[PDB]
RNA sequence: CGCCGCUAGAGGUGAAAUUCUUGGACCGGCGCAAGACGGACCAGAGCGAAAGCAUUUGCCAAGAAUGUUUUCAUUAAUCAAGAACGAAAGUCGGAGGUUCGAAGACGAUCAGAUACCGUCGUAGUUCCGACCAUAAACGAUGCCGACCGGCGAUGCGGCGGCGUUAUUCCCAUGACCCGCCGGGCAGCUUCCGGGAAACCAAAGUCUUUGGGUUCCGGGGGGAGUAUGGUUGCAAAGCUGAAAC
RNA sequence: UUCGUUAAAGA
């Protein structure tokens, strides 16, 4: 039989300015039949990694693509969500501090409409002899109440181009760190997860504007 | 023999006996 | 073997409010200069409520739980 | 004077049809028998007329209730819901 | 064939599952796209005794017969997801793959990084055991 | 019409067919489920009292709410009487008579 | 909101005792006609007719309109009479402000 | 006689406390009376770290670790060997190093 | 459950089999539906009269504590009868049915399983209305008030301290540090005293015996049984003796 | 992994 000799592979083609336009190689069954070659492939995902995307930044904060058109042997992809890795998230919960969560639906400027959390967890100043180090809970959904009104505004003004631009350096975690420090010292706040659940039309020439 | 399932039987037997008189008053 | 009679100072001050002897209270009456024109104000120490100048319709003392915070540091006296 | 303990307004079946069955059927006729609140009027004039249908004394606004209550609580969860798809997002 | 890349010096990578049981073991090599399996051989295909089937010795003989069918096919590099019975059962992973691991890193195989993709309920959804539970 | 309104929204007296003034789920405390809207090929889902998830057009009709008379089946019938005048307001579908006796 | 809401029955309990006060449609009538009334106080659920004639007449004589959140029978509670009622008019307020401080 | 002045666990404010699920015998157990421990372990044993980092793609670049919230109970602890038994005076101690 | 890929096994145990599979099992990738569930953060921490209470947000009322030169002026403590809540299981209707799972059916080990182990699965486990009022309902320890050692911490308020840290810079709270006050869950030591001891700052202030008040025990069985009364749809609950 | 019973007394 051996199916995989006529088996044919792809290359995947990631959207702009990352660092590059390279992920790897996928398997395609072939265009046999009925069923025709780009008809998986529009489906096909991604879950991959940095340390070959940003130009040597941390090893989590991995992003979930998914392949929308096929054009000359490069399966092309474009932003889908973005997770972080399962030992950074069980990391840095500790066993004395006070864990805070949010999330939030917001619309883009375009017709995507993104769900992105937030984490966040405390931090025993320099110099605390008390061990526990825990809030009044009014600082927690006062923070909860703040973290969930930074990201409306940056998210509802901006489209995919720009908020993966500022998913790049992180610059959302770093402005609640700079708008957090009033209330409480809070410790490595990140997003942790920021999926997809609506997606506007195929729009071929928005994607040739996502390239450039 | 437990305590429990002395007083489960007995409450077994209470039931029966409560049977009996309601068939033979 | 501790004197009951003559206690120290520092003691009954740092003693509860009805705990000790004479039971004083641990309140006092401020007098609250306003820099309006020229009316100072005498007000409860613990005060409850806000506290509104005549003149200039301003709020003096923020009502706070514990003892009442001032708006810009007006000063104060101790009458005792 | 209390003179029925336990049929209450059942005591006119009087012997027939069931404990059980006569238990069920008292709290419905109570739901159907008793004068409820008209939300229009402000008046205790809420006359049961035929099933499904309720009809306060004063000033004739007949209303379309429930079978044997004048509010079903599914019907209130109804409202609810279909008020709060309503005012979400302007539909 | 000879594959997808001719003039080796880049990695064509591979993402292989293990999932890692008290009572079997499986290595599982996919394309990047997670549908695409290139090679799947369990304990039980290689040992066969159903007691020694959850043997680091099975999951040598797996991992090799996969190893092979892997460089058959022509792929270079694996990035690694690890698993176990996670959903009600023991979060920990099972005897094989602590070997495993060794034996893809053995014969080729360079490997890139390793994630614990392990299904992880929220809030213990209800278990199997019961009241008290499992007695001998 | 069910184009308009948004998923979860219950409705009763619904169409099978654009234009053909009333259906589906029409008893007295009835009412069905409207979910799956879909932008082309335009159809839309509906549970319906019995359970059942139809297709339907997207172009015909429904009044919103649930039909009033709810809790019609709580109460027993509790005697023939009831029963009889019942089916002598419907119709004569009471010659109940068991096929053994 | 419960603050503004206990406030207005505090004010109508000052009013009750203190204050002077027409009850009922037919007598806020006349005062809204000669001018003697200043606030009037509508029923969440009085009948709409009846609310527009009221809310025509204040806003030609110049007088102010407060609707109540409420039912007419706790709104007979809030003016403290076991009765119902759906419109009253404040004449005269004896220690209140509510002529002060909503308009 | 009283064994314990905590009584196994630690409730001593509060009158219930939710049944969390032992590891092996699956049995549920208050979790201020259950055997609570966390375990970080690497992912690969260091007996085979070595091969992995001579036989991988990147330079030592990336060590992860597995954390795993190991949750016995008292009757499968002492057959597991973590919760070994001890004497009247030693019953006081606290965490060994 | 629906698509895509690969292939001979995949759960399961100390061991195997009952179960599903070349009709594609299991495994991976995407999507859909269902109901239960709120881990890690979670602690000898918090609240509530107990039973109990942990995803976000809004609304509704309630309350301990605190700071009170605030108000009333003995309005108070415990309680026969009576009354309100009351885990889980169980019962009567209505909607569904993910997982687990009484009974049940098998597959195994044993001399024998009808049990402990595995597979499937009924009632139930879920929600809204009603009933039952039981538990190792435990701190096996009634409530109110006072006194008699120390120490280190924790939670909540209040107060003081040119200390540190955050905004843009006085300015107000935020985070940490030091000390005190009140009441709270707790811990270590002690020849303060008790007790038969375990142990206890209360289980002490008890032959040097008395602050107020309530309920209960009189050797072990019979027996929380019989017989009465009463509550309940029922299971049963409350009161409850004698012979020997 | 499983392995049942041994009375009355006798210090
Ligand atoms: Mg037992
Ligand atoms: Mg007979
Ligand atoms: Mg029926
Ligand atoms: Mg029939
Ligand atoms: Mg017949
Ligand atoms: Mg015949
Ligand atoms: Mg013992
Ligand atoms: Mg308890
Ligand atoms: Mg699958
Ligand atoms: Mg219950
Ligand atoms: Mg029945
Ligand atoms: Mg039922
Ligand atoms: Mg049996
Ligand atoms: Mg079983
Ligand atoms: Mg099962
Ligand atoms: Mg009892
Ligand atoms: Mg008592
Ligand atoms: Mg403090
Ligand atoms: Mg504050
Ligand atoms: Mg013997
Ligand atoms: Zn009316
Ligand atoms: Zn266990």
């Amino acid at each position: 039989v051996d199916p995989f000799s006529k088996k044919d592979w792809y290359d995947v083609k990631a959207p702009a300015m990352f660092n590059i336009r390279n992920i790897g190689k996928t398997l395609v069954t072939r265009t046999q039949g009925t069923k025709i070659a780009s008809d998986g492939l529009k489906g096909r995902v991604f879950e991959v990694s940095l340390a070959d995307l940003q130009n040597d930044e941390v090893a989590f904060r991995k992003f979930k693509l998914i392949t929308e058109d096929v054009q000359g042997k490069n399966c092309l992809t474009n932003f889908h969500g973005m997770d972080l890795t399962r030992d950074k998230m069980c990391s840095m919960v500790k066993k004395w501090q006070t864990m805070i969560e949010a999330h939030v639906d917001v619309k883009t400027t375009d017709g995507y409409l993104l769900r992105l959390f937030c984490v966040g967890f405390t931090k025993k100043r320099n110099n605390q002899i008390r061990k526990t180090s825990y809030a009044q809970h009014q600082q927690v959904r006062q923070i909860r109440k703040k973290m969930m009104e930074i990201m409306t505004r940056e998210v509802q003004t901006n489209d995919l181009k720009e908020v993966v631009n500022k998913l790049i350096p992180d610059s959302i975690g770093k402005d609640i760190e700079k708008a957090c420090q009033s209330i409480y010292p809070l410790h490595d706040v990140f997003v942790r997860k920021v999926k997809m659940l609506k997606k506007p039309k195929f729009e071929l020439g928005k994607l040739m504007e996502l390239h450039g | 023999m437990r305590a429990k399932w002395r007083k489960k039987r007995m409450r077994r037997l209470k039931r029966k006996r409560r049977k009996m008189r309601q068939r033979s008053k | 073997a501790k004197d009951l009679l003559h206690p120290s100072p520092e003691e009954e001050k740092r003693k509860h409010k009805k705990k000790r002897l004479v039971q004083s209270p641990n309140s006092y009456f401020m007098d609250v200069k306003c820099p309006g024109c020229y009316k100072i104000t005498t007000v409860f120490s613990h005060a409850q409520t806000v506290v509104l100048c005549v003149g200039c319709s301003t709020v003096l003392c923020q009502p706070t739980g514990g003892k009442a915070r001032l708006t810009e540091g007006c000063s104060f006296r101790r009458k005792q | 004077a209390k003179r029925t303990k336990k049929v209450g307004i059942v005591g006119k079946y009087g012997t027939r049809y069931g404990a059980s069955l006569r238990k069920m059927v008292k709290k419905i006729e109570i739901s159907q028998h008793a004068k409820y609140t008209c939300s229009f009027c402000g008046k205790t004039k809420m006359k049961r007329r035929a099933v499904g249908i309720w009809h306060c004394g004063s000033c004739m606004k007949t209303v379309a209730g429930g079978a044997w209550t004048y509010n079903t609580t599914s019907a209130v969860t109804v409202k609810s819901a279909i008020r709060r798809l309503k005012e979400l997002k302007d539909q | 064939s000879l594959g997808p890349q001719v003039a080796e010096g880049e990695n064509v990578f591979g993402v292989c599952h293990i999932f890692a049981s008290f009572n079997d073991t499986f290595v599982h090599v996919t394309d990047l796209s997670g549908k695409e399996t290139i090679c799947r051989v369990t304990g039980g295909m290689k040992v066969k005794a159903d007691r020694d089937e959850s043997s680091p010795y099975a999951a040598m003989l797996a991992a090799q017969d996969v190893a092979q069918r892997c460089k058959e096919l022509g792929i270079t590099a694996l990035h690694i997801k690890l698993r176990a019975t996670g959903g009600n059962r023991t979060k920990t992973p099972g005897p094989g793959a602590q070997s495993a691991l060794r034996a893809l890193a053995r014969s080729g195989m360079k490997i890139g990084r390793i994630e614990d993709v392990t299904p992880i309920p929220s809030d213990s959804t209800r278990r199997k055991g019961g009241r008290r539970g499992r007695r001998l | 019409p069910v184009g308009t309104m948004p998923e979860g929204t219950i409705v009763c007296c619904l169409e099978e067919k654009p234009g053909d003034r009333g259906k589906l789920a029409r008893a007295s405390g009835n009412y069905a489920t409207v979910i799956s809207h879909n932008p082309e090929t335009k159809k839309t889902r509906v549970k319906l009292p019995s359970g059942s998830k139809k297709v339907i057009s997207s172009a015909n009709r429904a009044v919103v709410g649930v039909v009033a008379g709810g809790g019609r089946i709580d109460k027993p019938i509790l005697k023939a009487g009831r029963a009889y005048h019942k089916y002598k307001a419907k119709r004569n579908c009471w010659p109940r008579v068991r096929g053994v006796a | 909101t419960k603050k503004s809401l206990e406030s207005i029955n505090s004010r109508l309990q000052l009013v009750m005792k203190s204050g002077k006060y027409v009850l009922g449609y037919k007598q806020t009538l006349k005062m809204i006609r000669q001018g003697k009334a200043k606030l009037v106080i509508l029923a969440n659920n009085c009948p709409a007719l009846r609310k527009s004639e009221i809310e025509y007449y204040a806003m030609l004589a110049k007088t102010g309109v407060h609707h109540y959140s409420g039912n007419n029978i706790e709104l007979g509670t809030a003016c403290g009479k076991y009765y119902r009622v759906c419109t009253l008019a404040i004449i005269d307020p004896g220690d209140s402000d509510i002529i002060r401080s909503m308009p | 006689t009283k064994k314990r002045r905590n009584n196994g666990r630690a409730k001593k404010g509060r009158g219930h406390v939710q049944p969390i699920r032992c590891t092996n015998c699956a049995r549920c157990v208050p979790k201020d009376k259950a055997i609570k421990k966390f375990v970080i372990r690497n992912i690969v044993e260091a007996a085979a770290v070595r091969d992995i980092s001579e036989a991988s793609v990147f330079d030592a670049y990336v060590l992860p670790k597995l954390y795993v919230k190991l949750h016995y109970c008292v009757s499968c602890a002492i057959h597991s060997k973590v919760v070994r038994n001890r004497s009247r005076e030693a019953r006081k101690d606290r965490t060994p190093p």
